[PDB]
């Protein structure tokens, strides 16, 4: 069965019986100043091509909404906000390609750089709505502000098997083709600027290669669909 | 039952974090620690395996002192006490033995002299922020949150240099107490590089053997 | 004043002790603290999540993502083996750096039962049978695809399940708690076998991968908490 | 006698401790205490007191009465600026000495509204209307007397009032408390405009000046008590 | 809450308020200091912000002492022991060493032994009047006002001179305790010229920017 | 703080002192007891058993 969710003036299609994952256990909510409902559209974001040689993709939360309508309008119109995220992730792959995805909203993704001495720079950390790639190889000393983007390390100095600590869903082709992942606000502090902080970053690594017969179609295209939930920002008026 | 894998078993373990030595006849024998819990790699994993961390912080502190050479035909130096200054964060610092720093009421002192118990000291959660981040995702220079800042120790002699040189060596003893850990993250798998950032060198996920089949 | 002696260990620092002591900032006033999500309150927690498993070291691997990667393949001959590894979770090399690894390589003395999960990540279309055995400590591993069969063993069809999931029971020397490190013991081993050959159709690839999921399941427990190994 | 056991840290001096002492004098008796008018039970009483806001600081003006006066005349074109400056209470300049910013300064972290109020001294035959605008933190300050206007706004006719009272939001990063001092951070900001040109009959003086004020009017508080930066 | 500016918690922080060094072989070898709130800018300042006080006195002293050059073979000077006499207003005060008001008995005294825990005492409010005065608008010289006499400390070695000479320094923490403030004033604006009055040379009303507009 | 005094023998070690002492492994959580048989309470019960005496030295 599919089921039609409509959020503002977009709407969606899912499988009915798809397993939704919540982050913590914990709802988005609101803070227990000025909340936005006209924000509450789903962002289709623009889609990826898995490959064979593909390593992975990721997306820092705040910046890839930050060139999307309202949402983005309000990131540089308010200093200070606050909200969750429900994340979906839709692969469109026959029955005839194989595969295997790991989906997990990692919190506070600080990433190393490949020069040991220095820090990413912004674009090299985040590329907003387009997607950043992971890398099967490793990135050279040599280059100077560039992220370590070694898969099997995920770019934070860990085993990349050890992820699922990290709110996920896997994506098994042959038995499934999609994601939901429901994160809810996550920071030491009641509200941040948006613009010089990325809360969450998606992460999307194929553990198991695609793989397919000559004929087949050479690709699998994976779409992310972000709607910010219980956004809410700072007053701008007197008292 | 398994009391002993909680997070306070886990964490409430006193370490020497920090180690120095300072001597009474330089106008610069002043020893200086900015609190921190990135110093010790052993400790620092342990506290990397949460994201966001509340705990207070237990200082003990192990002074001993050693005679130098001098050229006096005796010497009878008595008892040496110490002064152990715990600057907050925004406090004035000092530069020299002899600076207006030391005698700065609102920066808490412990005087202690030698022969007795080691002195003790307790710091509270002083952060303006609800936790502390041993991760941060952001800008203040990338991953830095100032919002993480401790204070700083000093160290000095307080008696007068006498007809001989004395030198002491300070350990610093870390224990955090009440401790309230949040979002568990992957331990960490490549060595540390830095004190400052999460900068690693790619490394192997885990040790080889020779085939998939024993 | 009122008469009192001191005992022995009077001025001592123990640096396990647990004694008041004076606040260097009394009078500051703390944040009050907030309802952050994902509050930890045990390790366990941490150790009874599921991670993949690095079976395929083969050295050439553990620098990529085929480490988890168990290749299956379509065989002219059956009954080889698909793999195999003992059931150290804190000292072999696969259990090793896993969630649950790192969390007993914190500890000395360790107790409960280990929880493997597989899943066949082959094409909808691809079917087979795989047999996966479990060797009890002390007893051999097998060496054939019967003697594997005469034992501890589940018959995982991947044609009707992607996955199988298998507690591995405690069993130690009446000790409840045992060394997390060990030397030349009982291991017990895991092991699986080709039932029979991928059948898959035509324009459907037959080579495929499995990957490995480890936590633990039951009443799991450690003590006397140390230094990790991993740290230079 | 009674077993005791001296735990780490017992004869220290601690100067934030708070241990019963031995008075040197007993047996003096002290002059009973009396009601003396104006009793203070915190700094904060002083902080709600309304001050002059030097906004004229203009080192020329430093030395004299001139630093509280804002000028006010008849402009030949209209929406010029008449003043404007950073809400910054305890770092800036023109709210650094005053009543609020010196207990402020006394303190690292702080929290609460500003209240801000300005008073017309001009003669009571002249009109004319003023626009005093709020700036939030980030937002940038309004260039012309249209963008004031499009933003938070109050319309100030001195014909009709003689003060005006504003309590500029707390607005802070989700943090409660914020430092006292800062770098180069959002600040916001108050800002006044010419909506109108001073109106003035014949043998009335058309400058005239204006007093600004400032308080704490919500729910202030201090943290963390330093040494003010003002003495030597 | 605002608990951190309370009067209390904004007066009640101890403070070095006098250092002073004396020897014992010299006659003269003695520490005096009359105790009054004006020695210390800082703390003078924020007394000041208010016309009336009431509070009691915690005074704890910090001694040490260092070896002076001799030309002894060997010394061997036992542990030393301390006399911190207070002189109540109108007591008798000494001028040498050996002095009879030493033994005054109406004049409280302190005797300590070096390696122990710092002494201590506590003077109460000890004027006639019913609060000290920061300010006086009148005269007796004006502004004076000599009901805020708090009495006057001395310090001296209890133990003979040995083989060699000892140079013993005392450091005085002054802590106002159960503080009652009235009539609040303005803060001081100009440097403090002298201890003794309230003279000041005049200076701006605050720091300086370019223009009225930002 | 409360007034104290030191008696004679307060820094002193007795061999046969029986003193609370603290513990250098707290939060370990020992191995749970359990019932092996032929538990001993008293010497007296191995005096009480009978064995055989060497009259024969020689």
């Amino acid at each position: 069965r599919v089921r039609s969710i409509t959020l503002g003036n977009s709407t969606i299609t899912t499988q009915e019986c798809a397993n939704v994952v919540v982050g913590y256990g914990v709802w988005p909510e609101y803070l227990k100043t000025q909340p936005d409902v006209a924000t509450c559209r789903f962002y289709t974001l623009e889609s990826v091509q898995w490959m064979k040689n593909s390593a992975g993709w990721w997306w820092k939360l705040p910046d890839a909404l930050s060139q999307m309508g309202l949402f983005g309008q309000n990131m540089q119109y308010h200093y200070l906000g606050r909200t969750g995220y429900t994340i979906h992730v839709q692969c469109n792959a026959s029955k005839f390609h194989q595969g295997c995805l790991l989906v997990v909203c990692v919190p506070e993704a600080e990433m190393g750089c490949s020069n040991l001495n220095n820090t990413p720079e912004f674009a090299e950390l985040s590329g907003g709505d387009t997607a950043r790639m992971f890398t099967d190889t490793q990135i050279g000393e040599t280059n100077s502000k560039k992220v370590q983007t070694a898969v099997w390390n995920a770019g934070m100095g860990v085993g990349v098997g050890n992820l699922t600590i990290y709110p996920h869903q896997w994506i098994n082709l042959r038995t499934n083709n999609s994601a939901t992942i429901v994160m809810p606000y996550i920071n030491s502090v009641p509200m941040d600027n948006m613009f010089r902080h990325n809360n969450l970053t998606l992460m999307i690594i194929p553990f198991v290669p695609l793989n397919y017969s000559e004929g087949s179609s050479p690709y699998v295209p994976i779409t992310v669909t972000i709607a910010p939930m219980c956004a809410e920002y700072n007053g701008l008026r007197l008292a | 039952s398994r009391s002993e894998s909680s997070i306070e078993n886990f964490l409430c373990r006193a370490a020497c974090v920090y180690y120095a030595t300072y001597t009474n006849n330089s106008e610069k024998g002043y020893a200086e620690w900015v609190i921190n819990t990135r110093q010790v790699a052993q400790l620092r994993r342990k506290l990397e395996l949460f994201t966001y961390l509340r705990f207070d912080l237990e200082l003990t502190f192990v002074i001993t002192s050693a005679q130098q050479p001098s050229t006096a035909t005796s010497v009878d130096a008595p008892v040496q006490t110490h002064q152990i200054m715990y600057v907050p964060p925004g406090g004035p610092v000092p530069t020299k033995v002899t600076d207006y720093a030391w005698q700065t009421s609102t920066n808490p002192s412990v005087f202690w002299t030698e022969g007795n118990a080691p002195p003790r000291m307790s710091i509270p959660f002083i952060s303006i922020g609800n936790a502390y981040s041993c991760f941060y995702d952001g800008w203040t220079v990338y991953g830095i949150n100032t919002l993480n800042n401790m204070g700083t120790l000093y160290m000095r002699h307080v008696n007068e240099a006498g007809q001989g040189p004395i030198k002491s060596t300070v350990r610093i003893y870390f224990k955090p107490k009440h401790v309230k850990a949040w979002v568990p993250r992957p331990p960490r798998l490549c060595q540390y590089e830095k004190q400052k950032n999460v900068n690693f060198t790619p490394t192997g996920v885990t040790t080889t053997r020779v085939g998939i089949t024993t | 004043g009122l008469p009192v002696m001191t005992t022995p260990g009077s001025t001592q620092f123990l640096t396990s002790d647990d004694f008041q002591s004076p606040s260097a900032m009394p009078q500051f006033d703390v944040t009050p603290e907030m309802q952050i999500p994902g509050r930890v309150n045990n390790l366990m927690e941490i150790a009874e999540v599921d991670s993949v498993v690095p079976v395929n070291n083969t050295e050439a691997n553990v620098n990529s993502l085929k480490a988890y990667q168990i290749p299956v393949q379509s065989n002219s001959d059956n009954g080889k083996q698909v793999f195999g590894f003992p059931l150290q979770p804190g000292a072999n090399g696969v259990l090793n750096r896993t969630l649950l690894g790192e969390i007993l390589n914190y500890y000395t003395h360790w107790s409960g039962s280990i929880k493997l999960t597989f899943m066949f990540c082959g094409s909808a279309m691809a079917t087979g049978k795989f047999l996966l055995a479990y060797s009890p400590p002390g007893a051999g591993v097998p060496k054939n695809r019967k003697d594997a069969m005469l034992g501890t063993h589940v018959i995982w069809d991947v044609g009707l399940q992607s996955s199988c999931v298998l507690c591995v029971p405690w069993i130690s020397q009446t000790h409840y708690r045992y060394v997390v490190e060990d030397e030349y013991t009982a291991a017990g081993y895991i092991t699986c076998w080709y039932q029979t050959n991928i059948v898959v159709p035509a324009d459907v690839q037959s080579s495929c991968d499995i990957l490995c999921f480890v936590s633990a399941c039951n009443d799991f427990s450690v003590r006397m908490l140390k230094d990790t190994p991993f740290i230079r």
